[PDB]
């Protein structure tokens, strides 16, 4: 009932091949005669076709197909033509059309397509392919059967796996800029939060340096009043719609910490 | 200026270099087509650039089967690779040291020094070899081993690094591996410089406890040693603190002429799950590559004692850390040096982090070392290899097929009594006063 | 690039052929009438290895069908796919007398001539294959008489040989004994591989583990078929871990008179079992290590293993395969010789067979054949002028070498 | 710079262990992801650059279903993936399962986490390892854990807390065997050990806490209050803070004494609180009162050695020094004469906290106390009592010597144990 090449191919019970053997023979045997015989009589493969298809409809029926075996010299039980008939026909609509008529029931692959082939609609745009990778010439679209569908079955794993065409960083950093410095550091407290700076500016300091004044009081916030006092005691006199115009400049350089002492002095030699 | 040419030979060295090329691709950002993006002096030792702006590795890939070298030419990587340094030939060489190197590898040998001729001609500066192929094949051993000799004759004092894969002690793919790794090892000793060791049995036992991979691929081991040697040669096409040069990890790795075997150690290997967890600073990657669970080669090191070591570093690392973490190692009595190299340790600082590799199994981590050790546990290594020779050849087998070819079976005798001088070198050198 | 020539010979070999032809055709995507049909381009990228393009496409085998009988050549050209082989290479005309001395002394010219005429045509030819049975008049006969003339014609080539073997309970020929000692005479001295099959432990096989009820001699010859396509896909299809026929040569022969070979299918299953059985790696090797699943009437545990390979198809890890080995040579340490290590070999290759996700393929060199060997002695003496003696002597040093080699 | 590396070895120590980590937590506003929404957390926890913080533990245990539900539950995202180190078949509370056969398996990857957790350490206070006599695993395990540590770390407190059998209740048979045992082994390798039994807890359960029906899961809260009461003078300021290692010194007047009792107060529900008065003349005399004792045994059939009291919250030094020469003028609590000064005190400025779904009160202050007493040589008189009926007769003893004991170190142990027995009456009475 199912032999034992479908159970080595876990093969569904609709396509058991035990008891089809004959028939497989048989279809086999009428097609090569019929390629065979198409050959040798037509040189064109439109030709051809136009031949089978006596009624003109673009279709190759039953009917026409006893008629067109009958012509060339087979005689085919109904079993046989009706089995013959659906292995031509791969789409199920009951028609024969050009493209596995010509996969099927003819050599594709002896009589290249010509200049009035293509202008002669049967065939579609997509049914057009070159001969060969690198070739002028061009033949028809090869038709699949649905046994022979391959395509998820064979895959590389080493190629396919290893071809790649060209989240945020886990650990520690060397300097924490991360986690904001403590008001006061303890004496067991030796990380570096950044703010321990060049050994030029330890060796020869600038005078904020020397008397104090550091990065975190330079990058600190302020007020409008301290701003104000503070730009009055250095002297830089300046009227409050220019004051104005710098802290919207100063705000503006940057949204987040806006209107600090770097920031203040870096618009005010901009306008300078 | 300073640029260097890479070899791959056999199965085992060309698979390793489809994932090893890759990752200098995406460390440059380099398009597999061959040319940078539209939206620099980094790339020259491994890619030459021609007039149209397309870029081109320096790479030979030699074998003797086509079924291996042809799933490169219709890869991903086909628009990338000279047409002409793709080398093929046919019917291998059947895991034979004799078809490797006396029937069929000299009908090839004439077209492969015609590609090295014209890479050396057209390099400003050539600074060493890199052959990757494994000892068990026959390609692998047979065609690397006619290939020093030409190569040697033709260039006189350049330096030559493999990257060979050791046979396991255990698991094995094929029969005549102890036959085929001694007379590899016969032509090495005098006709390369440094001649780097990693197996396949060690890399399992990686993924399964650092990585949790529990069905480890031939896809994942060959990425994980592509990343040692793109960190081995990092120094060559980055700036850092300490620069290495190639002939400047051989004078400090090479104390005697015949004792050149390193093995090479990465850190660290994590998962994306672990490194969230897990704190990585300096002093723990640097202990993180001398625990008996994690050297890349299947031996015990406590038995042995080290006589060289080199630790190449990347990414955000300080010399100070470096210095501190090496003292703290000096001190622990598990560690053992050898008393006639009071000063054992080399470091190298590069300022370039890892790259990590989009859909891998490795994390990304700011910093990583190569850990490079020149030790005497190595010996007992070779010891079960010899007595994998010695019950194969007390009866002579597999030998009908060696002498078929033309070679004799006094190369077997001569090539054992090498292997035994070699052995009694290490007993000789770490007996101390 | 490498090519191997089929030669059908006797009506088992003929069968055994084309069921294989078969099998390899709807595997490479052909078309009985001879046509390509596949999605994939790996089933073309290697076509040159068994089949040669004919003008517009077409592809025809590379064998050469040779028999005394008109019967069997109408049998295989009236079969399911016997339209695809080359109408020239039909060569045709119980005795192992007939075959080698009187009436095959005279075709094999014309075999020779067309074989020459495809080795000529071939680029860089790689081996020989030869299909047949030890049993029969005409696949001993002309069998024994084409081995030692390609051997004489092509010195530095490999050859395997697929050889069904006489079994002790379905013999249906009486002069069995005497065909199988006349051809061990020559299948010992001018083979590189040969391929043991017994016809009554593929029966074993269809009866117990796939439980069939009604066992058809193409049912038969599938199996066998499909061990022939998975020894030799390592040629045609790409892996991760290659090996050809001389690496499976020089691996697996450690002496020259030791080549003869006990082959596996292992993932056969019934339909009933079939969803309660999943299929991967270690029940792969538990089935293929199992013994039922050997292919010929030898007891493995009487014996000892001298060198077995595994050839897998398919997606599928390497530290899995490796461990297998491994442990399974450490569980069954006395099974194996002690002079030997690493009795094992492992190949992978990128591609399954038709219709599973993955397959494995059991070769196995061993000393278990021995008594595969006495029993025909001993069916020969009892039967039993100076070639009869001669054969007698030699499968004695046979087993000879078997014994000493085992103890 | 100070911290702790904490091992939870078998059932009861995880499960304690369990509820330890909610309330570590939460004293210092952790979500159980591990991240904040100052260094007091150093003692315990270990930052990532991230933001994340990582638990200073290591789970061991030789079964999978008791630390399978950690890497299930909420708190599967704390802990380091393979620091929950997972065995299998258990030791079936074979003694000689847990030493000789299952527990050499593990020891290696158990050993390797300390070597690592204390490499990140800059400075080591010592080990707090959580445990129970009863159990195979619980005994067996934390032996050669011991002994090793030992010969590993030179002179690194450990601090071991034990549940101990209790007199009356009891789940194993073969539970009289494996703590005899196991104090012949840890007798030597250890610093201090802290016990409470079952049976206690069970009644302070019943008539202070008012729980009708207690279960494990509320014993444990009451457990990892003193535990966290312990270490909170080396995460938080105080008058008196008080150091591993001197009261490591402070409890064990000979090397063989080193068993104390840990006891707390006060311990009482939301609803009886609020009418109290709590204050620090009168928790105190609730610690030395008998039926507020965590160990079931009689305070008043022994005699005090050394006593350490460790308060937390809004208390005053004044207070103190009346309610503890309180004390030492009354009768009945008994002070030996060779020790004329037998109190420490430990001040501390954080107040305990509250867990959600808890049942303990919040009071603004609250004592545990540490107590060495001669009252616990009836407790080992009984053991001895229970452990000769059954080896009398060689009962159970098939089944430890299978796996690799032998039948003389059940002999062994015993006059140990008797020469423990006999040390508390050489010191006990007066000279
Ligand atoms: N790391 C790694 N090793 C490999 C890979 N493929 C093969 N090997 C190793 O190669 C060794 C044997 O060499 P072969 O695989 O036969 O390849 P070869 O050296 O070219 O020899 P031939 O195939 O006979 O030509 C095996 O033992 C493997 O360990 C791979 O993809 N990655
Ligand atoms: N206080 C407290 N004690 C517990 C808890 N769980 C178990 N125990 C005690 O642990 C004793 C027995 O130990 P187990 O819980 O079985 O764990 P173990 O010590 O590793 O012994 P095994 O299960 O055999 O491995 C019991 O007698 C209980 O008194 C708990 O959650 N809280
Ligand atoms: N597998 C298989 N074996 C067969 C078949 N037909 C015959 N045999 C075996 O072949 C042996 C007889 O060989 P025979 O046909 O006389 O060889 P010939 O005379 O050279 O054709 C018998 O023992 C059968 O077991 C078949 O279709 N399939
Ligand atoms: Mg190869
Ligand atoms: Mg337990």
């Amino acid at each position: 009932e199912y032999g034992v090449g479908d159970l080595i191919h876990n093969r569904l019970p609709d396509e058991y091949l035990r008891g089809k053997d004959r028939q497989r023979a048989l279809i086999a045997a009428v097609r090569h005669h019929l390629k065979k015989v198409n050959y040798q009589k037509f040189d064109t493969l439109l030709a051809a076709f136009r031949h089978y298809d006596k009624k003109g409809d673009g279709m190759i029926d039953k009917d026409e197909l006893q008629e067109a075996c009958d012509q060339a010299n087979l005689s085919l039980d109904d079993k046989l033509l009706d089995q013959l008939f659906d292995y031509c026909d791969v789409d199920n609509d009951g028609f024969i059309n050009y493209l596995e008529f010509a996969n099927f029931l003819n050599w594709k692959d002896k009589m290249l397509l010509k200049e009035y082939e293509e202008r002669v609609l049967l065939i579609k745009p997509e049914d057009i392919v070159l001969k060969e990778a690198g070739s002028t010439e061009k033949t028809l679209r090869t038709l699949l059967r649905p046994s022979d569908k391959v395509s998820n079955y064979y895959k590389t794993t080493s190629s396919e796996i290893n071809a790649i065409v060209g989240y945020p960083i886990c650990g520690v950093p060397t300097i924490r800029s991360d986690i904001p410095a403590p008001r006061i550091r303890r004496i067991s407290d030796r990380t570096n939060y950044g703010e321990e700076g060049s050994a030029y500016s330890l060796l020869y300091p600038t005078i904020f340096a020397r008397k104090g004044v550091f990065e975190r009081d330079f990058f600190k916030t302020r007020s409008k009043e301290e701003i104000a006092e503070i730009l009055c005691n250095i002297g830089v006199k300046l009227s409050d719609e220019e004051f104005e115009n710098v802290w919207n400049l100063a705000s503006k350089k940057h949204h987040r910490g806006e209107v600090c002492v770097e920031n203040i002095r870096n618009v005010l030699d901009e306008l300078r | 200026m300073r640029e260097c040419i890479s070899i791959h030979v056999g199965q085992a060295g060309v698979q390793i270099g489809n994932a090893c090329w890759e990752l200098y691709c995406l460390e440059h950002g380099i398009q597999p087509d061959g040319q940078m993006p539209s939206d620099d002096d980094s790339f020259n030792t491994f890619f030459s650039e021609t007039g149209a702006g397309k870029h081109v590795p320096r790479a030979v890939f030699v074998d003797l089967e086509p079924t291996v070298i042809d799933e490169v030419r219709t890869g991903t990587y086909r628009q990338l690779f000279h047409p002409e340094q793709l080398i093929t030939g046919k019917e291998d060489a059947a895991n034979n040291y004799a078809r490797g190197h006396y029937t069929i590898g000299k009908e090839i040998i004439d077209l492969v020094l015609d590609r090295i001729r014209k890479l050396a001609d057209q390099c400003t500066g050539l600074q060493g070899f890199l052959v990757f192929h494994s000892f068990g094949g026959g390609t692998g051993s047979g065609f690397t081993s006619l290939l020093m000799e030409r190569l040697s004759v033709d260039y006189g004092k350049k330096s030559k690094l493999e990257f060979s894969i050791y046979p396991a002690p255990q698991v094995s793919t094929a029969v005549v591996e102890p036959y085929n790794s001694i007379l590899t090892t016969h032509t090495t000793l005098e006709h390369s410089d440094c001649a780097f060791m990693v197996d396949n049995e060690a890399i399992y036992d990686i993924c399964r406890r650092n990585l949790d991979i529990e069905r480890p691929t031939y896809t994942n081991l060959n990425r994980l040693i592509g990343q040692i040697v793109s960190s081995i040669t990092a120094s060559l096409r980055f700036d850092g603190a300490l620069n290495v040069d190639l002939t400047e990890f051989q004078t400090n790795l090479v104390p005697y002429p015949r004792i050149h075997f390193p093995l090479a150690t990465y850190a660290p290997v994590i998962s994306a799950e672990k490194a969230y967890h897990e704190q990585l600073s300096v002093a723990e990657i640097t202990n993180a590559c001398f625990e008996p669970a994690n050297q890349m080669v299947k031996c015990d090191p406590r038995h042995g004692k080290y006589m060289a070591c080199c630790l190449l570093y990347r990414g955000d690392v300080v010399p100070k850390d470096v210095n501190a973490a090496i003292a703290t190692i000096k001190t622990k009595r598990t560690i053992q040096f050898v008393d006639w190299c009071p000063t054992g340790f080399k470091v190298g600082i590069n300022y370039q982090p890892p790259t990590v590799v989009p859909g891998g199994d490795l994390a990304k981590v700011q910093r990583a070392v190569c850990m490079l050790s020149n030790t005497t546990a190595i010996a007992e290594a070779w010891a079960r290899l010899d007595h994998k020779f010695d019950l194969m050849y007390a009866k002579r087998a597999f030998v009908h097929w060696y002498v078929g070819e033309g070679m004799e079976e006094g190369e077997f005798s001569e090539a054992r009594e090498d292997m035994a001088a070699l052995e009694k070198d290490y007993e000789e050198v770490g007996v101390d006063s | 690039m490498r090519e191997i020539v089929h030669l059908q010979a006797g009506q088992c070999g003929n069968q055994i052929g084309a069921k294989f032809w078969e099998v390899i055709s709807d595997e490479h995507g052909i078309d009985p009438t001879g046509t390509y049909h596949g999605d994939s381009d790996l089933q073309l990228e290697r076509i040159n290895v068994y089949y040669n393009e004919a003008t517009g496409g077409k592809y025809v085998p590379r064998a050469v069908l040779v028999d005394l009988e008109p019967g069997t050549m109408d049998s295989v050209r009236s079969g399911p796919f016997g339209q695809i082989f080359r109408p020239d290479n039909f060569v045709f005309g119980n005795n192992w007398a007939k075959g080698h001395y009187t009436e095959g002394a005279e075709l094999v010219d014309s075999v020779l001539d067309v074989v020459r005429k495809e080795a000529e045509s071939c680029d860089c030819l790689q081996g020989f294959q030869l299909t047949h049975s030890l049993g029969g008049g005409t696949g001993s006969g002309m069998g024994t008489l084409l081995i030692s003339k390609i051997r004489e014609e092509y010195p530095d080539r490999i050859m395997n040989t697929f050889s069904v073997v006489p079994s002790p309970k379905v013999s249906d020929t009486v002069v069995e004994p005497y065909n199988a000692t006349l051809s061990v005479h020559q299948l010992v001295e001018n083979t590189d591989e040969t391929y043991c099959i017994d016809n009554e432990a593929l029966y074993d096989i269809c009866f117990r583990t796939l439980k069939l009820t009604t066992p058809t001699y193409g049912d038969l010859n599938h199996l066998v078929s499909a061990t022939m396509s998975g020894v030799t896909t390592c040629l045609r299809f790409p892996g991760q871990l290659n090996a050809d026929l001389r690496k499976l040569a020089v691996n697996m022969v450690p002496f020259p008179r030791l080549h003869f070979f006990m082959p596996g299918f292992a993932p056969l299953t019934s339909r009933g079992s079939q969803q309660y059985r999943a299929l991967t790696v270690p029940e792969l090797t538990q089935q293929m290590f199992d013994a039922k699943n050997m292919m010929a009437a030898c007891d493995p545990r009487h014996g000892r293993y001298l060198t077995v390979a595994a050839v897998f198809r398919g997606r599928m890890s390497m530290k899995e395969v490796d461990e297998q080995m491994l442990n399974v040579q450490n569980k069954n340490s006395s099974y194996f010789v002690e002079w030997i290590p690493n009795n094992v070999k492992t190949a992978v290759c990128d591609i399954p067979p038709r219709g599973l996700k993955m397959s494995a393929t059991f070769i196995g060199n061993s000393t278990a054949i021995q008594e595969l060997f006495k029993r025909i002695s001993e069916q020969f003496t009892a039967m039993f002028e100076m070639e009869f003696t001669e054969a007698e002597s030699n499968m004695n040093d046979l087993v000879s070498e078997y014994q000493q080699y085992q103890d």
